[PDB]
């Protein structure tokens, strides 16, 4: 039934009493469902140490991943580059997945195409879909570049992309000087940022390899930068801001922002912005490199310093406090620019911030998930404004960065009581913070059940999620957001203190229970 | 229009090469309504032309997604690497009553998540491994099923014989579904394969028991994914008509209610795409007879509830006049409402298999007009149902590419477009209201008597809304 | 008692038995407290309908007023100037309790002096303090210039402040080229709008009166803005930002923004930034004064258009879309300077924000509170958002201020269910909120009080508070934010659809009972 | 860091000062010696500050209103005036207490008449009266009223004495007048005094001829706790468990029934001094009842007032405190074990209100902390001679003291942590100083007691070892 002055969604409609007495009978009648009980009883199994230990040692299953395939990384790499249509060698699906994906998370449109590759080409290869995808997406879509990764179909068969593309160019389907970059894309191997390196590397060594005789390091006096998997719209906007503020010259090597945030004024546009062809040819002029995050650009590190012979510089991902200030000082000692009177002051106001919120975040501990520059980044900055990063989870992280962030901790007291997990799950860390209870957890949308879980137990053992990461589905336009850099670092810490101060307010707001404590001053 | 359709199709095709061109002319069309065989006019269920950026998905998503996710109570592993499962996780709004993690699972990612290794040596010693910790660490799941991902078919790994060795080491009902995601040419052969996977592993394994107590009245649900809650306003008035609904296939369905589904009287078929292919085999194996039936909006709501009570009893026959008495005034107060605020408007289509041509009542139900309507990967026998739901001179596009539907709605501007996820945001920003037609927008139901209200509202909020007139700045 | 290692502060330390028997013990014992039943009974009265109606009859007593006295914005605007001390004649409590309430908001040092007049004074006035004052004041803080408000103590007395100040000059306390503008600022008149428009008249005046006779109306080719009591930090620079944008040439009189956000470096600056004398003594050779917030700059405008000549336009101040857009075409014809297109591109970003979001925004009701001017801004963007502003209150609004809500109203099909109440109190508010429910309250921090008021009734009429306006104490760095422009409506919708989200989230957490519409996509 | 070094130090800093000024604040400012025990003999307080000096003080209507009568839970009080004053003051002090806000009790809420000019020029007493009604009518539980005088009441020439008799017959309910006007007086101080009088002369009388209190041999009175984050329940907790029975709490979480049962209790267990001291002598004239002072600062002091206060009963109360000091014993060691070494050798400088600035001395020596620097707003001259015997030998007092001379000591001084208030808290942290708000404890506590030792502890480790210190510097700039 509906009141036509008031109508229910969904929520609250289905708590109507018709609603619920028809959802017991379909129960009772015909699911078979186990009792209540047995279900109360197998949940509060699933919180306890003996469960726990049970899920770790999980070898074959996994559940609740933290982490997707390469080719959507190539896909965000590829749509950072001008007028660039990404484009997935192999079976179709995947591309409806990719953009469903980052649709969600931009809410904005993404732009990428198949060659439909199907059973046939399993047996006698994709070399066809080549020919025919890339004369069909060139004069449909017409963009300037065609960046191709692979699925995971295209890989197991052995599709031979490099011979592929040029039989396509040999054979008249685009012309010869149209660029093609490529770059193999194993679902199988790493992660959804391995497959960022992968297209990147692809895409520096399509417009440079053949051409570093004329290359002289340091002849256009500016400083490559490369993002790495990056899904804050602000993030690349900081960095520019920055830069810019020093008077440092800079290529943004892929820039997405513009493609992912077009205006809505009567028109749809395709492409916007993003690096041109003409830049990746002249990035060998540069002074040197910089990888805002190294640690899943090392396949990219190696071509930078193998070919263009740039000297990279070790820095951590300009997260945070310490993380920021190496940064811009690395960048004034390769620049020959000075840190400007406006990063100084932005850096005190960030600091200021520090001291002024610092009563209410010491201590709070933390269980915290994503990618392994961020993960770091956050681990450092939570040590900065003395909160315990308890629960550390990559799942796409591997030995050696566990070892740095490791380090990390043991240079602060505020890391004594935290672990670092890698290749474990959300459902592993479903249970750290059933057994070993944080307060908040720093993380994607996949939180959400987790938390859930955690309030089914009792309000007591609720952790609340704090959105930070990626991807973020369930609320509208954080992807504006920023975590790099002093302005970064001040939305987190705001975000932080006030999911704090929030969660305070909900427990200190019982009439004559807790209200006691119910303060107008925080 | 006729002509001036016919023109636009010429000129969007223009720009295409000789393969693609002449292969997408087949599959665009004007509705003639002395052509009533769709295979006289246009041509469906084909192979994507490479690089048009097709909206289609896969055959994965067709039995993963769409078939066998929704079962609440089993564990469904996406067997390969980490992509499949992560990227379908939750997207698609097949509601359920459950304890997510100990009884129900449906949001959830399962999934072995290949490594090199595995595609070196095999997954098979995988599975089988994943399998035991399913057991240990999920005891009260029901059944496990494994959705085959594009390596498994490629590598050689025989998923079958894993099923059988270990369902039978454990007693468990474990579902091999080939569904790999090169198969087909669209999600289309998923719903086959995965009907087939149901049919020869789960449903007739209650043929040996009659301890079902059956009724005149029982009847399934087939083909209702419970988005938003769809089946459920469904299910309701179905219950008040005084049938008994043993199952729902397969939104917020349990394994045990598609066990007893071949004790049932007859199958109500909505999404006929999908489950067609089942229903076909229990009339064979069972004698059940299914027809097809529409809940989308009044008109098509009323004419199915009387369309089933015809297939029982008097009995039955008048507590179906009294649930249409019941609901009368609810949806002419919706009509009242919001007819007049939308009235005149025309909208077009796009979506998967079913809802292209199901929900064209409704909203004629809320005086607007469908000018155009496409699948994504339909059959000719879908088109000759969609041929008879659209008026004259209308467009038709099977397989549309993303270019042809927007050069399509620059010429027709539509007041509404009703399309999916990849296409919302394109079109927002061209100053078209735009509503999801598959995940309702996170709204919902729109199934059904209440459905309609919220469908009419949804509509209602977003062709009207504030923002669309603000899109031109005044200095431009 | 404590645990070492988990030290409670209040709450939940007292939560324990042993406390909660203390407490128990000590109201049986001592309290004579209303039984609870009669409690209940009165907290449910006072939720009712016809306790709105004797509510509303109120004539003499104010109960949770929303508004302060004239000083506290003298002090605000005064903060505003380079290098100047506020300095209120009267009594020292007053300072004491500005300072505080900007202390708190700010998270800031505040600097402001009394002349500590006492008894005595009262008597025989306060020259005396106003000639040591003066020369206390500059000769310990070294000030370029001293804006003097009045407490109401100096007002009922009749404290001549003009005199007072001569006076201190001829007799050489202080030297006679120091600038020293003064305003009267009656507590028992208008609000703390009020002082701020009264002491910013009282400084243009100091500057610019007896020396009109060389001024010339445009030669200087830039356009002043008067921002008035403003208490978000993103707002000065906003308005900054969009006219460097638009190579506009313009001078912003009082700007505090940076004596509000000195950095942590080591050292305290009681001084920063603010706009200079010199800029106020050219205001007048500006093409026109712009208004930023007009329904508390009465007496300013008189000023400027009396004495300056200036044509202030009509202009509502620049919240949402169609005032922001009205605000920049304005500017664009005054100054001669097109609208760029970076400022166009934005405003199409906002647009897209609201196609993106109005799905969850629609025809959610508010109530909300405030000054006058950030109130219409605030219901003519809830309307562009297809919000229905509920309940609109204003206690320092007027009913000329009303009327031009209400057209406002009028013309729109979501503003049919709301009202406009002037004069009223939070105590008024929250009778509205029971008796007609909104979704949601944007207001500041004393709404709290009210969300608790409402959920002990219960969840299912619990009322959240959105922290918009002043004072914000409860939460960190919110003084932050931005609410005018493009950029303040891209916040203002951030927030309002992620409070709805959060929101229904809660709602649809509980497991098995309505988790089953607790999307992972919103 | 000498007395030598620190009387230069005050010299060169009133160099700054016009002439007279600088005679005025030479006189409030002074160093300790063992050697001098009258502060009538090194140092003046409770006088006018000087106009211009940027006082930290504030007036007789905070003093009254603010601190003495605001926290009395059950009672509604009117601050009867221009809308300021109150706003500024709802809910900025952390007077805790149990309630229904807005049905029984009335704390955090802000009643006000909202002068206009019209009540100026007519006079707010009919004013007054007619809100006295609308009160009645919508919140029926109130259990008497008050009326908090501000500025222009006494200024225009209202008799609120006369309203109060008036309407108090009329509706049998107790409206209590009080001018606390805040021009009277030099500060707040003189608003505790006003206060004082007015619960004596309107409230405290008035069961002076009942006999129907139960009466005990240990029936105390916690006279001067203002319940600052639960400061004065973590105090009653001990009390009770050595065997006495707390009959009331003036006034934090206060009722009006607890104030009217005062005169029935065997003692006044005084913390406050300054604030309550007015209204312990007169109950010890009138009633006859005593009065003595204790700290519950830190666990040294505790124990200390806890035997003193046991030995003023009989060996019972004696032998339960005992076991109190031996329950409470191992967890404060733990506190002391944990925190001491992460404090000690560290300097405190220290600006508060009336009694604090020597009352938690004792809680920071038991962290091993040095307070090396002290004062008061609003301090009289027995405060300063109880502060003589708490202070070290050549530490720096300071009286009402300035915004400039604060900050000039600070630079000089430059102790590793200062404790004061909301006014002082932003300049400091931007010195690079940490700090620790010792009004409302920084929205911690509580502080009293054992329990709050612990918190204390925690409290002052958290900030004063925090990261964010070690930072203020950019690395470029060195
Ligand atoms: S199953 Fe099919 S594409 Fe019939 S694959 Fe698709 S929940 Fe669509 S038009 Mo998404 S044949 Fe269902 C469908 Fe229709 S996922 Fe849903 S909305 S009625
Ligand atoms: S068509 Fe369908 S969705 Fe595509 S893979 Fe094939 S089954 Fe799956 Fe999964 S993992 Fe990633 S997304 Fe592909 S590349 Fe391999
Ligand atoms: S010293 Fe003390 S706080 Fe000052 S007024 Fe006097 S009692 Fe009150 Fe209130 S209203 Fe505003 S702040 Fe003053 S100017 Fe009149
Ligand atoms: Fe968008
Ligand atoms: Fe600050």
């Amino acid at each position: 039934s509906q009141q036509v002055d008031k109508i229910k969604a969904s929520y609250p409609l289905f708590l109507d009493q018709d609603y619920k007495d028809m959802l017991a009978k379909k129960r009772d009648g015909f699911e078979e469902k186990y009792p209540q009980d047995k279900i109360d009883e197998v949940f509060q199994w699933t919180t306890t140490k003996e469960y726990q230990e049970l899920n770790f040692q999980r070898e074959a299953l996994t559940v609740n991943p933290a982490k997707a395939c390469q080719p959507l990384g190539a896909v965000l790499c590829a749509l950072g580059f001008e007028k660039t249509m990404p484009y997935v060698h192999g079976s179709q699906g995947c591309v409806a997945y990719y953009r469903s994906y980052f649709n969600r998370h931009f809410r904005e449109p993404v732009s990428c195409v198949s060659d439909s590759m199907t059973e046939d080409a399993a047996v006698f290869g994709g070399q066809q879909n080549m020919k025919d995808g890339l004369q069909n997406c060139k004069a449909t879509y017409k963009p300037d570049m065609i960046a191709v990764s692979t699925t995971c179909m295209a890989e197991v068969i052995g599709d031979d992309l490099n011979a592929f593309i040029n039989n396509s160019k040999k054979e008249g389907f685009i012309p010869d000087e149209f660029p093609v970059p490529f770059a193999h894309t194993p679902a199988f191997v790493g992660s959804h940022v391995t497959g960022w390196d992968n297209m990147f590397e692809g895409i520096a060594r399509y417009f440079t390899l053949k051409s570093m005789d004329d290359k002289v390091v340091g002849s256009n006096k500016k400083i490559n930068i490369v993002p790495g998997f990056e899904t804050y719209l602000g993030n690349f906007r900081v960095i520019k801001r920055m830069l810019s503020e020093m008077g440092v010259g800079y290529s943004l090597l892929s820039d997405p922002e513009e493609v992912l945030d077009t205006p809505a004024d009567g028109q749809f546009r395709m492409y916007a912005g993003g690096t041109t062809q003409e830049e990746m040819k002249d990035a060998p002029n540069a002074l040197n490199t910089v990888l805002l995050q190294p640690w899943h650009l090392e396949k990219t590190k190696k071509f930078v310093e193998g070919t263009w012979k740039h000297e990279v510089p070790k820095l951590n991902i300009p997260m945070g406090l310490d993380w920021t200030d190496e940064f811009l000082m690395k960048v004034s000692e390769i620049s020959g620019q000075p840190i400007p009177a406006s990063l100084t002051k932005e850096r005190g106001r960030l600091v200021d911030m520090m001291t002024d919120s610092h009563t209410w975040l010491h201590g709070k501990r933390f269980a915290l998930w994503g990618d392994p520059d961020f993960v770091m980044g956050l681990v450092k900055f939570l040590l900065e404004l003395g909160c315990e990063p308890v629960h550390i989870l990559c799942h796409n992280g591997n030995k050696r960065w566990k070892k740095a962030v490791d380090a990390i901790l043991a240079a602060s007291p505020y890391g004594k009581n935290a672990t670092v997990y890698i290749g474990k799950d959300l459902w592993h860390l479903r249970s750290l913070v059933f057994t070993d209870k944080p307060d908040f957890m720093i993380g994607n949308s996949y939180g959400k059940f987790i938390q859930r879980d955690t309030l089914h137990k009792g309000k007591e053992f609720e952790v609340p999620l704090i959105r930070i990461g990626f991807p973020i589905f369930d609320r509208h336009h954080l992807h504006r957001s920023t975590t790099l850099g002093y302005e970064g670092a001040m939305q987190i810490l705001t975000t932080l203190v006030n999911s704090i101060l929030e969660r305070l307010d909900e427990e200190t707001r019982g009439m004559q229970a807790t209200d006691y404590n119910h303060d107008l001053v925080r | 229009s006729r002509e001036e359709v016919e023109s636009l199709i010429q000129e969007v095709l223009e720009v295409y090469p000789e393969k693609a061109r002449k292969d997408r002319n087949k599959h665009l069309a004007v509705n003639d309504p002395a052509v009533t065989q769709s295979k006289k006019c246009i041509i469906s269920n084909k192979k994507s032309q490479p690089g048009l950026m097709t909206i289609r998905g896969c055959a994965y998503a067709g039995s993963k997604g769409v078939v066998w996710g929704p079962i609440k109570d089993m564990i469904h592993i996406s067997h390969g690497p980490v992509g499949c499962g992560q990227y379908s996780r939750a997207g698609r709004r097949n509601y359920y009553i459950g304890t997510t993690g100990v009884n129900a699972f449906v949001t959830m990612n399962f999934t072995s998540d290949f490594q090199e290794k595995d595609i070196v040596f095999g997954g098979d010693k995988k599975l089988a491994k994943l399998i035991d910790e399913v057991e240990t660490l999920f005891p009260l799941n029901k059944g496990i099923s494994v959705q085959s991902e594009c390596p498994i078919g490629l590598i050689g790994d025989d998923i079958e014989s894993v099923s059988k060795v270990k369902g039978a080491e454990l007693s468990k009902t474990i579902v091999p579904v080939r569904c790999e995601g090169f198969r087909g040419v669209s999600q289309s052969l998923g719903h086959h394969i995965a009907n087939d996977a149901v049919r020869d592993w789960v449903l007739g394994k209650r043929d040996e028991d009659t301890t079902f107590a059956s009724t005149p009245y029982d009847v399934a649900i087939i083909g209702d994914y419970n988005i938003g809650g769809d089946a459920w306003s469904s299910r309701i008035l179905l219950e008040e008509m005084g049938l008994r609904c043993v199952a729902q296939w397969s939104g917020d369905g349990s394994i045990s209610e598609i066990e007893l589904t071949p004790k049932v009287k007859l199958n109500l078929v909505h999404c006929y795409r999908s489950m067609n292919y089942i229903s076909r085999h229990m009339e064979e194996k069972y004698g059940i007879p299914w027809m097809e039936y529409n809940f989308f909006g009044p008109t098509k709501t009323i004419e199915s509830l009387r369309a089933i009570a015809a297939k029982f009893d008097e009995s039955i026959q008048k507590k179906c006049e009294e649930v249409i008495a019941k609901y009368k005034p609810e949806w002419e107060a919706v009509v009242a409402k919001y007819r007049p605020r939308l009235e005149g408007k025309r909208v077009m289509l796009y979506i998967g298999g079913l809802r292209p041509r199901h929900v064209i009542g409704a909203y004629e139900d809320l005086g607007m007009e469908v000018v155009g309507t496409g699948y994504e990967f339909a059959h000719n026998d879908d088109y000759d149902r969609t041929m008879k739901e659209m008026g004259d001179s209308t467009l038709l596009y099977d397989d549309v590419t993303g270019y042809e539907f927007e050069e399509f709605v620059k010429r027709i501007k539509p007041d509404l477009i009703g399309s999916g996820i990849k296409e919302k945001f394109i079109f927002q920003k061209m100053g078209i209201p735009f509503r999801e037609m598959h995940s309702w927008d996170y709204s919902g139901p729109y199934h059904g008597f209440d459905g309609f209200a919220i469908f009419a509202r949804d509509m209602d909020m977003t062709l009207n809304n504030p923002c669309w007139k603000k899109l031109q700045a005044p200095w431009e």
